[PDB]
């Protein structure tokens, strides 16, 4: 999973948060774009951007009206992918200032 | 008149605090499914303090 | 009434609804002001006139 769409047109007409986990770093932007299709794989008013099965990751998203939250946990399980009952607690990344309105989300994959 | 700042009239919920929005879309006040249609039951909502 | 001696027709004692009038094309131009035409419905005065 490349990383996230958010907004509520998710392209064209307004600002839609895009997020890319582009390998060695985060890329983040505000104005839209087409691209969906294919990028995990080889074989217009911008006016916010920002840089930065044996392993489970874990998120949560949050927008507090202002501001995007984003906290997450990495952790070791088995092998039994259906989310082992191990107790875990997720910590803070990033509380980016971008102000925009959301109701709906997309993943790149 | 410097017409190059303007302010948003009216928007069919107010803001949350802190959210930001560009959208230039008419304003619909009556029963008219707007599409270009302006002055009366719908608005463009951009208005100037020239 | 001629405009230069128009009238004051008095209405009292009474409810209005401008929603009836701001959702109709019945009129060769029609306005309001001062509030959105939905607030209209909530104002309340000693005395309204035409
Ligand atoms: C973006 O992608 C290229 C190729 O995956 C990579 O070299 C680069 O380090 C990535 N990050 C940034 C911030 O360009
Ligand atoms: C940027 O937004 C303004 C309205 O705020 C609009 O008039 C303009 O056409 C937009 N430009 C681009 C390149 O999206």
């Amino acid at each position: 999973i490349r990383g996230w769409i958010f907004g509520t047109t998710l392209d064209s007409k307004t600002q839609s948060l895009l997020i890319v986990n582009n390998a060695t770093n985060v890329v983040i932007k505000v104005c839209e774009f087409q691209f969906c299709n294919d990028p995990f794989l080889g074989v217009n008013n911008c006016t916010f951007e920002y840089v930065s099965f044996k392993n489970l990751r874990e998120f949560v998203f949050k927008n507090i009206d202002g501001y995007f939250k984003i906290y997450s946990k990495h952790t070791p399980i088995n092998l039994v992918r259906g989310l082992p009952q191990g107790f875990s607690a997720l910590e803070p990344l990033v509380d980016l200032p971008i102000g925009i309105n959301i109701t709906r989300f997309q993943t790149l994959l | 008149g410097n017409y190059n700042y303007l302010y948003r009239l009216f928007r069919k919920s107010n803001l949350k605090p802190f959210e930001r929005d560009i959208s230039t879309e008419i304003y619909q006040a009556g029963s008219t499914p707007c599409n270009g249609v302006k002055g009366f039951n719908c608005y463009f909502p951009l208005q100037s303090y020239g | 009434a001629s405009v230069y001696a128009w009238n004051r027709k008095r209405i009292s004692n009474c409810v209005a609804d401008y929603s009836v009038l701001y959702n109709s094309a019945s009129f060769s131009t029609f306005k309001c002001y001062g509030v959105s035409p939905t607030k209209l419905n909530d104002l309340c005065f000693t005395n309204v006139y035409a």
